[PDB]
């Protein structure tokens, strides 16, 4: 009956609302997290829609399991993504900018500014916000282990694992130094692939190590293989050592009495042939991707070699290396080269109930294993997600040497210097310009929010204390709340991180305020 | 001012730019709108203009209220705050009269 | 009486719900034109968001019933397809000309006479645009592509990043430039291959002075990065020998069985040894390679990497100098692979992007290709960044193709409605009326500009009218025609000295696209819908 | 926006703002426009609108039409509200001011598409409707000797002008003539119910005649009635507000008696209190008796046996017009039946109309008052030619108000375009535009007008344009001969006041409905 | 289902109110738990009433198990995207 | 061709002008006349069979099921239950003709009938409405006039 020009489900709104909309799921996307953040934050229960439990406090963890309906929620959750993944520490600050600038950028929208002026305004606060960053930081030795283990325990004194700051620290170092590769001119850290955080529940935390090797959840496939090898030479493999069919159709035709048996016969020819190719290499242990045949396991046993088989791929490349090995497909190419040499002990021991495999006194190796044992399952994944952040900060320190302070001190440096170079501008646009500076301060105020001190009289003496000449490492004491210089407490960031937290919020800002217009309710169409 | 189209509840239409008879014929549900209102309708009776000054002061002394609340004040200092500044703003009215 | 099934409008009904139509479409879009245009929200009732200020994005994303606003949205896609830019202009203009011939219809014009007055009056604007309003850009040089990308990025989520980002496209285009044959310079875009990956900021997108892939290495065990490589492209996979369709094995004696098996890999194991005996470094392959020849790759220390897109490898190979081969078969019956077979880059590096990884082929050599990694703040920007950075490519590909530009800002569409409101007193008797409703519509995108910008549209037109007339009337006051708008400080401005260019060729095709969609729409006077 | 828990305004409000919600208006007043749009002009065509219950109402009368419709929409509402004013006010224009109205927001509409700030158009249309008051005003043609025959020609032409659109245009001057007629024996006040209209089914349109008296249908007559004679040639009529039956003397009367001697003495007493009130009656000398209440069988019969005539049941008005035209008194005692309470009239007739039965005071020298009696083939084409004849009536009171006079067919529209013109061509230029537009709006009635002539409009108007800027003030279409001509000298003629309540009316509805930014609908209540 | 569309990107798993397609009563009160595969255009996969063969509090990877019983399954990260007329390169010809 | 006017906006807010529009029809122009003509054309026509001395009764049966053998055209038309409105004013046609003259209400409808069809192909060749009821009434005049000129006196 009815004629549209749209579809009848297509709803579209415009003009101050939409703007408004979007400000206001900002800010409370960012007053969803806003408790989270500094040594003295609390932390939050999640309940997956699958039935498990998430107990955490870091803002990406948050965030990510929480369905929004509005689109500008979405793009804030996408934003903590991208932080989190790229150097993995400020995902709460950059959440908390982001809807601070957004709400200084709504205050100007709501009289007679363009929004372009105000997006022109953040764009070159951007600017010198890199800039001041830049100017303010200090170099870091990287040769220092002490420099190293505090600076990674400055960035893992907010988290539940502070209580045990020197073990964790000292684990983040080790497997960020030991992962630390260099081939072919090319400098590479990958704590992606190698460094696996393996957790099993039960024991005390303060027995976690960082292991020189992998430990793999795997036994030995048959009884009379020797579990304890001291100077084990180690094959790794891909293909099965079972006998399989061909890919193309090779049906047989049997008319003679014996063809049957000769068959069979040929097929364990070809398992003990496949054997005896390994055996001439003279290993201790052989690990396999796949399946590993029972006559296959006898031979090899008859050489006394300990087999493992059915190793997860990403397993094999970690053991790899670690012991200095080469996976080989098939076992007539192996060489004396792809014989993993450099492993100094391995081990099948018995964790509860369960058997697991240790490769665990490697010479020089480039991949690791992190062995926790906690409480339970819910805290073993939050402290895994604290080593996580401990270890990226490492990296991004090792990539980038240069620090800057902590606390909000750095915040309010910046926001003092844009404000110093404001006062020069004297133009239409200074006035956003000097609002998005000044909503820097959010992070400083909302620590001392949870310190629980006072907000005003603490922020105003702060901010006092920056307007003199040399005050640049003047923060605010996370769980006193005093002020207190940077250079004596001790808490300072990687300059990646900080330029990476402003960088995102302010271009989270831009493209919030780009926005004037919703659509919804069209289909796919795909 | 824009008059505005009101239709209530009785397909009754009022075009008018007068505040207290939009907020009349406005479905007001929430309290603190509610309470506003009143206040906006009392003015109304006492004197008879200036219902949307009433109202524009009122959203503004709310609106730098939050302002206030979130950079780290209490609400008894600012409810005291605002009412040292009205008794102030009465004192000097008189002087400014022409 | 018809006894038709289904629905009948005719007469004015029928020719008012078509304006009401593209009116409802033109405005849909009519708030992103412009630098003080603003950007569009858009969700699929799934949860995908498609932040966009692209009109031709807009109106595609869109799902529409009516007739005539399908035909303005395949008018946009049509702008989008063949010049790339002014994908909005072309819309607005379409729908402002459908409303003023309506009108001119409702006051018993017939439609003939109004069809007749917008061709004239569209044959005489372009050959007004083609005669005064073009600037010669052999004098200009590479300010004038600078100018015009600019121009084409400003109202996008790259506007104020304009001062770097058009370099970035100049140099991205003047790289995949090649000359053809009648010696035209022919600019290939679309071979920039635009990476996205969230991350650091805008300044941070990367024009790789190479070729960017998507793509890994398919093990762990070859080296991430070679320095003198020897690229060598095929289009067959790498993976144990299977027997075709039309063969079958059938064994009657036993003792063959394992030479057969045996050989069903040694045919690929010898396959690569041809290969990787004349020095080949780095193997791009479509299709795919299984766990031993990744192995036999690993031992000989390259780079093999599978699943290569094949518009990715025909790049790969055109700038590296490589042959794609699709078989190691010569014209001898054999199995051969020439050392003339290889490509040359000066590096290969596997580079991380935000906790993930693709490969560079740095500095071909025997051509210069170019790939653009654009770093923003989420998915969403980043797809923004990527249709407006095509636009911009668009934009300088026209530019430089045709070598004349026009003032932007508004300035052409004043000039061209001064003059046709002055011409169509030279013309018929009633089709003069089109004319005249053909040269207040072209009036639409300045207002529109004016509009958006919250500005005084009617004093702002007035006085462009104004400076436009005293160009066209005055014989000394020729440069007064590059008068257009400024729209941050409201003001007439002296476009093509203030740097503010765009492509003839948008101007000329929107022009004659949305002339053809008018007198489409206009011809209809009576609609029968049946019911499905 | 956001859920916000707890919202502001009840739900379902709806609440449009901005240019949007203004376009939307000035939409929505075009498509009120379209509806009357072909009722204009000597070709204008009827409108039949069907009501819920199936009643059909044919009409060309703009406000009738507008009535009729089940308008909604705010703005468009006003439309309706100002046909109603100008019908009301005037009578007649009631489709020229929604026309009007409708061309000034569509001129306008460009140009608030395009950010322009109501106010300047409220000021502008301000402007331009005093400057054409003032010019109508001025020009208005006006006759300084109070001739009677020139006054007979004009009000007879004004009444020609204003009946030439309905479907009793053909016979445009034969009622004309009985309307100026009709309206020149009201004395001072012009009262419309001292006019009576009586609407007979059956007959020719020429059949209706114009009584010089009052007429009325027969009421309810009671046994006996027949003997009655139906003539008289100089009767008496008693005017009476009484009940001439048998009944009980007082609602809370009650008769208490002990004797049959006094129940047959209350019998007696009832019946003489009856044939005392018929004896005076009938001693007061008159032969008509007329009773607002009804009249029972018993005095029936006794008028029947005196050769009387009695109606009761009268309706109150008709008994007010026979009173006014006579020249009696209504009495509710009959106490005091003088000669200068009795009413006076040459010839009562009783006549069959159309299978009806009318009763006829005719032959009333002082008659004050009129009845027509309207023959038609349906109640539809009574009820049109009713509301043609209210029409013509009302323009000719207000041409004894006032003798003020202005040529039609657009050519006043066209004097006024070109004055505004003129005057907008003097100034700065803001205004300019908005005068101008105003001017081109003031265009749409003779563009109408030769759009319902199936005529070339574009080439008339140049024609007309070019006319007026030349000279000649009363230039307007010429329907009959597809071309222009000098309205004025062909009794094309319209009372100034139509016009200037038309441009009033018209420019205060463009303004309220300019002037409003947002609309809110509040959820309705007890819709069951 | 959930966890299965995020691991499956060829699926199409889709869910719907039982009283909106209008079952009948019986359905209503003893077959909420319905499994509806479309293949082709037509059934291939008609679970119903999969509580005792599944459990309450079931895993994903138990129902995974279950539609694999019945062959029901058919068989790298990039960064964010990749695919960005048909003009694609040449040179100097 | 029918349900007023269906846009529903030009922006996409709802637009709502007269009340339950989308439950009312309309005809317009040309088609309005064609399907009166046509009604009326069907009337006529149907009437038409009861004139003269061999014109054939009608047959009416009311809603009670009470059976009224009839040639009168004024009662054949009353007892008929129509529901298009031009049938309704053919009918009060007839029932005027019988209240004025109480014979020929049968040849009133047959000359309207015929009237418009003339109308119809005279409307198809581009004639206006009003031009056509003008001629109607001029030629009614003379037809008139000759009727008193032909016409005989009786005792
Ligand atoms: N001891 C401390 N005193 C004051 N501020 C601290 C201290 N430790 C950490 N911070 C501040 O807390 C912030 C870290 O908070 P965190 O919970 O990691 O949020 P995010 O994940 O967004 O960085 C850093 O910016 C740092 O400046
Ligand atoms: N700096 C500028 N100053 C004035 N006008 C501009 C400027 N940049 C672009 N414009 C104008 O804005 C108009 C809108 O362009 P835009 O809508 O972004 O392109 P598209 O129509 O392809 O989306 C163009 O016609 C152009 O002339
Ligand atoms: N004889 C005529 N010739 C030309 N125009 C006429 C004639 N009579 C009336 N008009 C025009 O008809 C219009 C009024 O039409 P009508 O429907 O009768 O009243 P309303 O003003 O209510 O529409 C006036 O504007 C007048 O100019
Ligand atoms: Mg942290
Ligand atoms: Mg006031
Ligand atoms: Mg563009
Ligand atoms: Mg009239
Ligand atoms: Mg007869």
């Amino acid at each position: 009956r009815p004629v549209l020009v749209l579809s009848q489900n297509t709803k579209r709104e415009s003009g101050r609302k939409v703007q408004s909309g979007n400000i206001n799921a900002a800010k409370t996307i960012a007053d969803i997290i806003r408790t989270c953040l500094g040594p003295k934050s609390m932390m939050k229960m999640l309940l997956d829609p699958m039935g498990g439990i998430v107990m955490t406090n870091d803002g990406n963890a948050i965030l990510r399991e929480i369905q929004v309906q509005h689109p500008a929620a979405k793009s804030m959750i996408e934003i903590s993504r991208t932080q989190d993944e790229e150097v993995g520490d400020g995902t709460t600050s950059v959440i908390i900018l982001a809807g601070e600038m957004l709400s200084v950028a709504e205050h100007f929208l709501e009289q007679q500014m363009h929004p372009t002026v105000v997006i022109s305004a953040y764009r070159k606060a951007l600017d010198d916000m890199i800039s001041t960053l830049k100017k303010i930081s200090i170099p870091v030795d990287i040769s220092d282990s002490d420099m190293m283990l505090n600076i990674i325990n400055s960035s893992i004194t907010t988290k539940a694992i502070s209580r045990w700051s020197s073990l964790a620290c000292n684990i983040a170092l080790d497997a960020v130094k030991m992962v630390q590769f260099e081939e072919n001119g090319r400098k590479e850290i990958d704590i992606k692939k190698y460094a696996r955080v393996e957790k099993i529940p039960g024991g005390i935390i303060e027995d976690s190590c960082v292991l020189r090797g992998v430990m793999i959840n795997k036994d030995v496939t048959h009884p009379r293989m020797r579990r304890y090898i001291k100077n084990p030479r180690i094959v790794l493999l891909d293909s099965s050592l079972e006998y399989k069919k061909g890919e193309s159709q090779t049906d047989i035709e049997i008319t003679r009495e014996e063809d049957f048996t000769r068959i069979l016969q040929m097929e364990e020819e070809y398992i003990q042939q496949l054997c005896e190719d390994i055996i001439q290499l003279k290993p201790d242990v052989v690990i396999t991707e796949k399946g590993i045949s029972d006559l296959a396991q006898h031979y090899l046993m008859r050489a006394n070699i300990t087999a493992i088989r059915r190793v997860r791929k990403t397993d094999n490349n970690r053991i790899a290396r670690a012991c200095g090995a080469r996976i080989v497909s098939r076992p007539e190419e192996l060489r004396e080269d792809d014989v993993g040499t450099g492993a100094g002990l391995l081990e099948i021991k018995k964790i509860g109930d369960e058997y697991f495999t240790f490769i665990t006194d490697c010479k020089d190796p480039k991949a690791c294993t992190i062995l926790l044992r906690g409480a339970s399952k819910e805290i073993l994944s939050e402290v895994e997600r604290n080593l996580q952040d401990a270890m990226q900060v490492c990296r991004n320190v090792l990539l980038d040497p240069q620090l800057v302070p902590g606390g909000g001190a750095s915040e309010m440096a910046v926001a003092h210097a844009l404000t110093e170079k404001s006062k020069a501008m004297t133009g239409v646009e200074q006035w956003p310009y000097r609002a998005v500076a000044q909503a820097l301060e959010v992070i400083p105020r909302t620590l001392i929010q949870n310190c629980g001190a006072s907000t005003i009289r603490l922020l105003t003496s702060l901010r006092a204390k920056h307007t003199q000449e040399n005050c640049e490492t003047w923060g605010v004491n996370g769980e006193t709340g005093t002020l207190v210089d940077m250079k004596e407490l001790g808490i300072w960031e990687p300059l990646a991180v900080k330029l990476q937290t402003y960088k995102t919020a302010v271009e989270t800002a831009v493209l919030l305020l780009r926005i004037d217009d919703i659509v919804s309710g069209h289909k796919k169409k795909g | 001012g824009m008059n505005k189209m009101v239709i209530n509840h009785l397909e009754k239409l009022f075009v008018t730019n007068d505040a207290a008879t939009i907020l009349r014929e406005l479905e007001v549900q929430h309290p603190a709108a509610k309470m506003i209102v009143m206040a906006s309708h009392m003015q109304e009776q006492e004197v008879g203009d200036g219902t949307n000054f009433v109202l524009v002061f009122a959203g503004a002394l709310l609106e730098l209220a939050e302002e206030l609340l979130r950079i780290g004040l209490s609400v008894s200092e600012v409810i005291e705050g605002y009412e040292i500044a009205c008794r102030k703003a009465h004192e000097i009215l008189p002087n400014l009269v022409c | 009486p018809l006894s038709v099934f289904g629905d009948r409008s005719t007469g004015e009904t029928i020719r008012s719900q078509n304006v009401m139509a593209a009116a409802s479409i033109a405005n849909i879009v009519k708030s992103s034109l412009g630098p003080v245009g603003l950007d569009k929200m858009l969700v699929d009732d799934i949860g995908d968001v498609t932040i966009t200020n692209d009109g031709a994005t807009i109106l595609k994303l869109l799902e529409v019933e009516h007739p005539a606003a399908k035909v303005l949205c395949e008018l946009a896609d049509l702008q989008d397809k063949e010049v790339g830019d002014g994908t909005t202009s072309v819309v607005i203009i379409a729908a402002e000309l459908l409303k003023n011939a309506d009108e001119l219809v409702k006051q018993k014009i017939h439609p003939t006479s109004v069809i007749s007055g917008y061709r004239l009056a569209c044959k005489e604007a372009v050959r007004y645009i083609n005669e005064n309003l073009i600037v010669n850009t052999d004098e200009l040089g590479r300010d004038c592509l600078i100018n015009a990308a600019k121009t084409s990025m400003s109202s996008k989520i790259i506007g104020i990043n304009g001062d770097f980002f058009a370099n970035m496209v100049v140099d991205a285009v003047l790289a995949i430039k090649y000359t053809d044959i009648r010696g035209q310079p022919r600019y290939p875009v679309n071979s920039v291959n635009i990476l996205k990956a969230h991350g650091r900021s805008q300044m941070e997108s990367m024009l790789i002075s190479g070729y960017a892939l998507n793509c890994v290495v398919g093990s762990q065990g070859m080296p991430k990065r070679i320095v003198n490589a020897k690229i060598a492209c095929l289009d067959f996979s790498l993976q144990k020998t299977k027997m075709k369709l039309g063969v079958q094995v059938v064994i009657t004696d036993p003792e063959k069985l394992d030479q057969i098996r045996q050989r069903e890999s040694d045919i690929t194991k010898e396959r690569i040894q041809k290969i990787l005996a004349t020095g080949a470094n780095v193997i791009l392959t479509t299709g795919g390679i299984d766990d031993m020849c990744l192995k036999y790759f690993v031992e000989a220390g390259a780079m093999a990497v599978r699943r290569v897109l094949k518009r990715d490898l025909k790049r790969i190979a055109k700038a590296s100098g490589a042959t794609i081969l699709s078989t190691l078969a010569n014209l001898e019956g054999e199995e051969t692979f020439e050392a003339a077979m290889l490509g040359q880059a000066e590096e290969v590096v596997q580079e991380r992007i935000c906790d993930d990884e693709l490969i560079l082929i740095k500095n071909t050599k025997a051509r210069t290709s170019a790939s653009i990694i654009l770093r923003g703040a989420n998915d969403f920007m980043c797809d923004e960044m990527e249709r407006s950075l095509h636009d911009a490519l668009c934009v300088v590909k026209r530019v430089l193709e045709s070598k004349s530009v026009v003032p932007g800002g508004g300035a052409v569409e004043a000039a061209l409605s001064i003059y046709l409101e002055n011409y169509a007193t030279s013309m018929g008797s009633r089709e003069q009326l089109a004319i005249a409703e053909f040269a207040r519509s072209l009036l639409v995108i300045p207002n529109t500009l004016a509009v958006n910008a919250a500005q005084d549209s009617t004093d702002l037109v007035a006085k462009l009218r104004a400076f436009h007339n005293e160009a066209q009337v005055n014989p000394e006051r020729k440069n007064l025609k590059w008068i257009g708008l400024d729209l941050s400080n409201g003001k007439p401005r002296d476009n093509k000295q203030a740097g503010v260019f765009e492509p003839t060729i948008v101007k000329v095709k929107s022009l004659k696209f949305a002339t053809e969609a008018a007198i489409t729409i206009l011809r209809i006077d009576d609609l029968i819908k049946l019911h499905p | 926006m956001m859920p916000t828990p707890v919202i502001l305004l009840k739900e379902g409000t709806d609440s449009s703002q901005g240019i949007p919600q203004l376009v939307s208006n000035i939409s929505a007043c075009q498509v009120i426009a379209e509806a009357v749009r072909t009722t204009l002009g000597p070709r204008g065509m009827d409108k039949l609108i069907v009501d819920g219950r199936g009643k059909a109402t044919i009409s060309n009368d703009g406000a009738t039409i507008l009535k009729l419709l089940d308008v909604v929409h705010p703005a468009a509402k006003t439309l309706v509200d100002i046909a109603k004013s100008q019908d009301a006010e005037v009578g007649d224009g009631t489709t020229s001011v929604t026309l009007l109205a409708a061309e000034f927001l569509k001129q306008v509409k460009p140009y608030v598409e395009e950010g322009l700030h109501p106010q300047i158009i409220i000021r502008a249309f301000r402007t331009a409707t005093q400057l054409a008051v003032n010019k109508i005003k001025e020009i208005a043609v006006t006759v300084k000797k109070a001739d009677k025959v020139e006054q007979r020609k004009l009000l007879e032409k004004c009444a020609m002008t204003a009946l030439s659109s309905k479907l009793i245009s053909q016979q445009k001057a034969f009622f004309a003539k009985m309307v100026v007629d009709a309206v020149m024996m009201l004395d001072d006040l012009l009262q419309l119910k001292m006019i009576g209209i009586k609407k007979v089914q059956g007959g020719a349109l020429e059949d209706s005649q114009l009584v010089a008296g009052v007429a009325f249908k027969k009421t309810f007559s009671y046994a006996g009635f027949e003997m009655q004679p139906k003539k008289y040639h100089n009767p008496k009529i008693a005017l009476l507000n009484v009940e001439l039956e048998l009944k009980a003397e007082k609602d809370n009367a009650e008769i208490r008696v002990h004797t049959v001697e006094d129940y047959q003495a209350i019998v007696d007493a009832e019946w003489n209190i009856l044939y005392d009130k018929l004896e005076k009656i009938h001693h007061s000398g008159a032969k008509v008796v007329l009773s607002k209440l009804p009249i029972g069988d018993v005095a029936t019969q006794y008028f029947a046996d005196r050769d009387m005539f009695c109606a009761g049941r009268v309706p109150e008005e008709d008994l007010k017009r026979t009173m006014m035209a006579c020249g009696g008194s209504i009495q509710t005692s009959v106490n005091a039946l003088s000669a200068d309470v009795l009413g006076r009239c040459q010839v009562f007739e009783e006549t069959q109309i159309g299978g009806e039965r009318y009763n006829f005071f005719t032959g009333c020298p002082k008659a004050k008052t009129c009845t027509f009696i309207l023959r038609g083939g349906a109640e539809q084409f009574m009820e049109e030619t009713e509301r043609s004849l209210h029409d013509a009536i009302m323009i000719v009171r207000r041409a004894i108000k006032n003798d003020s006079v202005v040529a039609g067919g657009g050519a006043i529209e066209m004097e006024l375009s070109k004055y505004l013109r003129d005057y907008s061509r003097t100034i700065p230029g803001k205004q300019q535009l908005l005068i101008g537009a105003y001017a081109k709006a003031l265009e749409i009635i003779p563009r109408q007008l030769c759009d319902n002539a199936g005529f070339d409009a574009t080439n008339i108007l140049n024609k007309l344009r070019a006319r007026h800027a030349q000279g000649g003030t009363w230039y307007g279409v010429d329907i009959n001969n597809e071309d222009i001509a000098d309205n004025f000298e062909a009794f094309v003629w319209e009372p100034a006041m139509v016009r200037i309540n038309a441009l009033t009316a018209a420019s205060e509805a463009a303004c309220l409905i300019v002037s409003v930014d947002e609309t809110i609908k509040n959820p309705r209540s007890t819709v069951d | 289902m959930i966890c299965l569309a995020a691991e499956y990107p060829a699926v199409k798993f889709c869910k719907v109110k039982s009283s909106v397609i209008g079952a009948s009563s019986q359905f209503t009160r003893n077959a909420l738990p319905a499994l509806l595969i479309y293949k082709g255009g037509e059934l291939i996969g008609n679970f119903v009433r999969v509580t005792d063969q599944l459990g309450d509090d079931f895993f994903a990877v138990d129902l995974e198990a279950f539609l694999q019983e019945f062959g029901l399954l058919p068989e790298v990260l990039t960064s964010v995207r990749n695919s960005a007329s048909e003009d694609s390169d040449l040179e100097i010809d | 061709a029918s349900m007023g006017t269906l846009a529903f906006d030009e922006y996409g807010r709802p637009f709502l002008i007269i009340k339950d529009q989308d439950r009312k029809s309309r005809l317009m122009g040309l088609e309005a006349l064609k399907s009166h003509i046509m009604a009326a054309k069907a009337v006529a026509n149907t009437m038409r069979t009861s004139l003269g001395p061999n014109g054939l009764d009608k047959m009416m049966v009311d809603k009670d099921g009470d059976v009224t053998v009839t040639n009168d055209g004024a009662t054949i038309l009353s007892m008929m239950d129509v529901d298009h409105q031009i049938a309704k004013l053919m009918v009060e046609l007839s029932k005027s003709q019988d209240d004025e003259i109480g014979d020929g209400t049968t040849g009133v409808v047959v000359l309207a009938g015929a009237l418009l069809e003339e109308a119809e192909q005279l409307l198809d060749r581009g004639i206006h409405p009003i031009r056509i009821a003008d001629g109607y009434e001029q030629a009614a005049r003379v037809a008139i006039e000759h009727l008193d000129k032909i016409s005989d006196s009786v005792l």
